[PDB]
């Protein structure tokens, strides 16, 4: 009933309950970034200080994510994560940061993503489980 | 054509499916039937089978002095040769021409089969009560405040010795665990179950019984050798009565007991029920005694000559052997009948540890909103 | 026919289970039957299994000089031959004639099987010895020092070496405690101190009695030794009165006072109940005495040299062991005769800790009101 | 008198050790002079134990037709009687007379027991599943990544739980490895794949032969079966020749062929040589066959209904076994039948630990020539 | 007274410190001279000791029909009385008058005592070889040396796995390192040494023999009792001899082995030598059989019954417990004769933990120099 | 004699212990205040230090106090809770319902929460007791 | 032969084999001290700072002491100690820190006690060793 | 097959990596300085940020070296020992015997080192070749 994917399914499931969070977060961020002397260079630089520096921890989440359903034989979810690991190189090549176009959107469609993610973990989880 | 006397005992003689719209040597099959087919093509005789009246073999009465069973009917003409599994025994082969064994055997062993390995979620736990582990959750989260009071208030040797004391705390408490799990390991471990009777001999809490009316019992009496002695010691100062009657009620009753009744019949009847649903019996234990099963005929016969041959010639073509695998174990309805830490012993500690991590991201997720909004903004 | 008078005394002179039908001889079964049987053999004649009256083996009036139980029988021509177990004294052999000690025997100590004692607040430090215990204590205080003299008497080089032997100690020290405390949990050997009547001499704290009625107190009375005086002595002044009536009255003190009772009677029906139900008594030590059971005969026989011989000739026969081991551990019961970790087995490691986390918090407060006080007054 | 012949192969036909002063029957020894000696006492005779001259069972030319071993002295006069393991076969029932089977046995594979095998460069794996060791793998690197992600995404409360949700985890982790090891090293049960000829014929790692002449090649040759003939398959097209030229040579090569050699004969030869030195050999699985050894008979006899009565007489009575018993088993040598741990348990450990520390090294170079070179380039 | 021969075994008869100034009865010493003195007080007689010729206590022979020693002297009136340990037996019973049993013993176990409690200095290495003890401090210096270089040059991803490596690694070792500790202490736990000669038929390491002259295999042979029919098979197949010579070639060599040999002998003499020099003796094993010594007599005497007599009395007192604790135990000159972990298993832990600590203060001290001295001042 | 509950009790009181402490220190530090209430700096230092203080010792009191009430619930024991929750009540009122004025209420606070304290330190203690031997 | 009471020997012998270096660096430290601006007073001061430092762990080493030899049995080593406390006490109630008098005595004193404590120590450890 | 030889060899050829990496590092450095030998003060910055790295890995090589040599000896292998110890010679040598001149010589060091320490790593790996396989 366990089979070690449970397991990841439920790492995953914690690991991007937060990441939905955290896109909320881009996306309100970008709602008082809307309103484009000194308090609003201030409130903007000190908002983007954290935008650039919460970065990493989406590489952590998707390569660890990439590992775990590589070596637990979990082919299938796999391929729902490759693109975006295209997606992340193709950014790392150079970010678009005129920049609040493309900041909205690719969060509006990360944050769906995730948020369908989460979805399917949890089904394919409920259906690990109940494999018995 | 010729008489053939036989008996209705599985598998060796069985009624087809429906057995109303049949008639005649078609009616029969098993094992006994393509045994006394090959007979006929041997010995080149046309035949009509039979079954005994009294359901029975063959035996004497201190009083009647009369052969009852397929045995009275060859010796009283009532039958001309009998196929069926008719015991080779002394008195009987004072009155008939018993063939060679078509099939050798003897008594064995039969208990319930093991296949519990559904540990608990929580199994881990075992070792050592709940009330420790409530106890030692408490203890942590007790010293977690004192370290926070003492390095908040008080910014050493309240430390040291705090630090101390939840080493000295942990190092037993450990121990104290890891200890139990090995001995419930070390005891599960070394449980040799049973390899032969001897094994049943020298303990008492798998208890054996045998059959109420049987020639089991009358070779485990007026024995000589200590085990079976001992054993027959141990089955007439028994209390409930090991011994039973017909074999399907001393069947079921090791069926439903986990491991605590065996029961000590035929080789080849615990063979058939090992391979028959549901599946939950099976024999490990070698042969104790050897005896034989032989196609009986009325001494003053001419097919006694004619059917040893036979016999034999069938069982060194392999052909029985054939016919046996055919009648037991493909006709088998239970065809598939570690030391290792399967994760199911320790499920639980993954599912504690993935709460823990949600309930410290939500927290953590909570704090950062509580603090960015208030500070900066509210 | 002979008279043979015997008493009813298991597993001597026992009735059979279907003694009321039965009328004879058949009846009775036990070590005397059988053996009376051998006897009987050995000479040859005809024999009454008869039972004495009065239900006594044998003593004199001090008055009347009469003498009551199978003596009298013998003595008084109501017998002619008691193989029962007759005692040996020097009375009765300067009126009667005994044969050679068929069974040698002594007063033994019987006592409740070691059960698990209460677990100990502090058994936790049983896998360990004491001083090890306290070196552990000091060594981790003298590291802590140690640790403490490379940041102030000096700015590592020193913390890491420190480390790694400290890392090395501790790792042997945990290792240590979880493989002794997994050995005592796995096997969990029980030993007694009283290993014989010295050790009950010494010790006070479990008490013992005798059957008030009967030649043990006497030998305790008699027989002025440096230890078995001090014995009477005891039992004389001591309560409350370790002394009975019967014997299954002391097996049963024995039984409920589990751990402060011994009874001292004859070995053989120690280990006549030892075998018994419920499996739950033991003899311990060896006999303190030497006494013989033999056959009587009157003054004048004939039986007397013959029966004298066949005593001898069974005993190197091994005859009389067989018949020992068939009604005394064939027959015997008992021929057979893990567990969680509740908190009672490691109270003191929260008793230690939460000492030590007052102890710290105490040193705390004390800590911060003389620092405050100091930083406001000064 | 009677001329009882029979041929030298023991248990059966034992030289006494002082032969070379004795000169009679007294000799011999074995099981089939016990077997004499009782038919003896149930018929009533004289015999003289004389012994086959060419040292041969039995068997005919096929062009001469001429019957040599001992089937030719009862045929041709030169013997009386043959007590010896003489197989029974179509062909000399068809010519003398056999009696009951006495002896029921059949094929059987011996292997040499298992010995301590090579310990595996990752057997320190096995005390805990694979998946287990993923899942801790992975809820390491899990809870490193959240600790991660509570001092970026956030400054606690939540490295609290977490440490003490990790510390439970840990512990219980440490436990149930060293509980399961201990278990494994403390018992050390021994078990092969090879528990019947199935598994023979599955496997093609370990070889097996058999006597290159005898009836059980034959016996594979002939009796095509799914399995046995692919046995056959096997062991006629396969390099080396398994087969041998005698048994002892056969015995020797599944010696020094400890873990890649079975040998395939009957049982009675395999239980023999089990129990004799140098104990380091086991019969596996059940027998494949089902022979019997029998009594012999000229065809125009008297002792033939006799001795046919007293072989039954004896199975009922047990003492076939007892005899069986005492020249195997009593007779037994092997009634009988902690270390340290060396590197090769544990090698993939510093493996692992070279490899993951090699790996963090590069790591920290390629990191290092990148922030230096960012630092001065830019 | 009146004649009385003797024998000169120890301590029964012994001559006094220097037996060439002295004459007379005064000459001799031992149990039996106070019980000839008792006796004589009994009965009112004045008697000569003298000294059996042949050194024999008596028998017959198969040609001569002589009794011989001691018997032999009261048969053919060299003698009116023996006291001496003469063994009660059938034989001698019908040729003279015995009295009854003044000390009751039987056959017994004697092995080399166990005292052997001296654990090497570095014992707590002996789970696994040094090998990897050296590779493990290697792999920590390795490991230090490697986190240095990265938190020095790079001020992670590196220290990160580093650390999740070191984890997995000590992980594995402390639990390989308890478990074959665990292995150890309880295979060593676990070890019953002996309890009764079953303890010693069921096994095979623990060799064990009797004399080569004398009754006590005569008792092993012709006997009935499973156990000592196998350990008489043992014996008589035995390689090297287990039987021996005189008793005090079996005593040394049990002596010399430590626990491989066992020595089956008279009680009462297994007594005697536990209670002399060196002390490396002890008898546990209840007596296997049960016999007497008792004070002849001519048949044709008038002493028997008034000798009888005195030994019941003396018994009935005490006296001869009296004696046998004098020439025994008082005479004794060995008068004495743990489950935890005593700290010899672990010194070379503490050892080498203060050697660290000694190290690393003089590092510190000349760190400590070599800093503020270079700096401050130099 | 254990029963999960002489462990939590004995606990429990070596908080109280400087639950009790902290609340006569309070006690102090608002009677020196009271009475107070170059010179008029060190005034102004000696008030921010106490009152840094203070709120330093907030928040011990309602960890322990939580602990407590968790401690009896997974306990069962259901007496010592109920005489509890009703200064937990308070300090969730008190967030949102809380130097001349206020520090005479404070002083009456603190005065009322040290005999609640010394009070369920003795009766913890007797509980602790009358469960241990039984 | 071991006892614990040879451990405690050994940890003293550690123990004060580092006393009696920090009792000579007092006296060369007196020494240095002896020369009775800024830089002089830097001289002192720097060095003076260390000297009050390294007081605590003469109280650290002697309770260690003491309590070692008194729950260790040792009856007559203990009484070796107790005057050096009852030193230790009258200090503390009041350290004459005119100063440099009692300073050197003192160290030249209690550098004796130590090393003569360390040879006693091995003295009696050598003895608890082979005492078997 | 593991003999201690092998994780001896392996975990200093591990060691060898940073040192060769380390001895390239160098070349590379006085490669540049010899090239080198506002713009001023940005010269005097690059060189002390680099000698003071220099200085950050000298300690390094001494410490592993002492491992290699120390292990050796402890594993009883007494042919890389003979290898080793010429070069713990130099060092001793080198605390008592040492931006224009130095420099050169410091590059002809440094290239030597690195040909020695290249030498030592593929001996290594042979031997724990040829030591794990035997």
């Amino acid at each position: 009933a366990f089979t070690f994917a449970a397991f990841c399914y439920m790492l995953s499931l914690v690991l991007c309950a937060a990441l939905i969070f955290f896109a909320i977060w881009h996306i309100i961020a970008f709602d008082e970034l809307r309103t484009d002397a000194r308090e609003r260079l201030r409130n903007i630089e000190r908002i983007c200080f954290l935008l650039r520096k919460l970065v990493l921890p989406e590489y952590s989440i998707h390569s660890l994510f990439c590992i775990m359903f590589l070596c637990a034989q979990e082919w299938l979810t796999l391929g729902l994560n490759v693109p975006l690991l295209f997606y992340h190189f193709w950014r790392y090549f150079h970010c678009p940061a005129d920049t609040l176009s493309y900041c909205q959107k690719e969060a509006w469609c990360k944050l769906a993503f995730y948020l369908l993610s989460f979805f399917y973990y949890l089904y394919c989880m409920i259906y690990t489980l109940v494999s018995s | 054509t010729v008489v053939v006397t036989t008996i209705l005992e599985s598998p060796y003689v069985m009624m087809k499916k429906n057995h109303e719209m049949l008639e005649g040597n078609e009616r029969y099959e098993g094992y006994c039937v393509d045994l006394a087919a090959e007979i006929a093509k041997h010995c080149g005789f046309k035949y009509k089978l039979t079954i005994v009246g009294d359901g029975k073999y063959g035996a004497r009465d201190a009083d009647t002095k009369i052969w009852n069973g397929m045995v009275g009917e060859l010796v009283y003409g009532k039958a001309d040769i009998a196929i069926a599994p008719l015991t080779i025994t002394l008195v009987r082969e004072e009155v008939i021409d018993f063939s060679k064994p078509f099939m050798s055997l003897g008594i064995s062993i039969m208990i319930k089969k093991p296949q519990k390995s559904k540990p608990g979620v929580f199994s881990f736990l075992d070792p050592l009560a709940y009330e420790i582990w409530m106890c030692i959750v408490f203890a942590y989260i007790g010293v977690s405040v004192v370290l926070f009071l003492v390095s908040r208030f008080s910014p050493s040797l309240s430390g040291r010795i705090v630090g101390g004391v939840w080493w000295f705390f942990t190092l037993i408490i450990i121990s104290s665990y890891t200890a139990n799990l090995a001995a419930f390991l070390t005891v599960e471990r070394m449980v040799s179950p049973i390899e032969s009777a001897e094994d049943l001999s020298k303990q008492t809490e798998i208890a054996y019984g045998t059959l109420d009316s049987g020639s089991t019992k009358e070779f485990f009496r007026r024995s000589k050798i200590a085990v079976f002695d001992k054993m027959w010691t141990y089955m007439r100062s028994a209390e409930p009565s090991v011994f039973v009657r017909t074999t399907a009620e001393g069947v079921a009753r090791v069926r439903k007991s986990k491991g605590k009744y065996a029961y000590l019949l035929e080789s080849t009847m615990n063979e058939y029920i090992e391979q028959r649903k549901p599946c939950d019996t099976m024999k490990v234990g070698g042969n104790l005694d050897s005896k034989g099963y032989g196609i009986a005929t009325p001494k003053g016969s001419s097919l006694g000559n004619a059917v040893n041959l036979a016999v034999l010639k069938l069982n060194e073509q392999g052909l029985l052997d054939k016919l046996k695998n055919k009648w037991w174990y493909d006709k088998g309805e239970c065809g598939s009948g570690t030391s290792a830490l399967s994760l199911s012993n320790v499920a639980g500690v993954f599912y504690i540890l993935v709460g823990g991590l949600g309930l410290a991201m939500l927290v953590a997720l909570i704090e950062f909103c509580y603090k960015s909004r208030a500070e900066a903004k509210r």
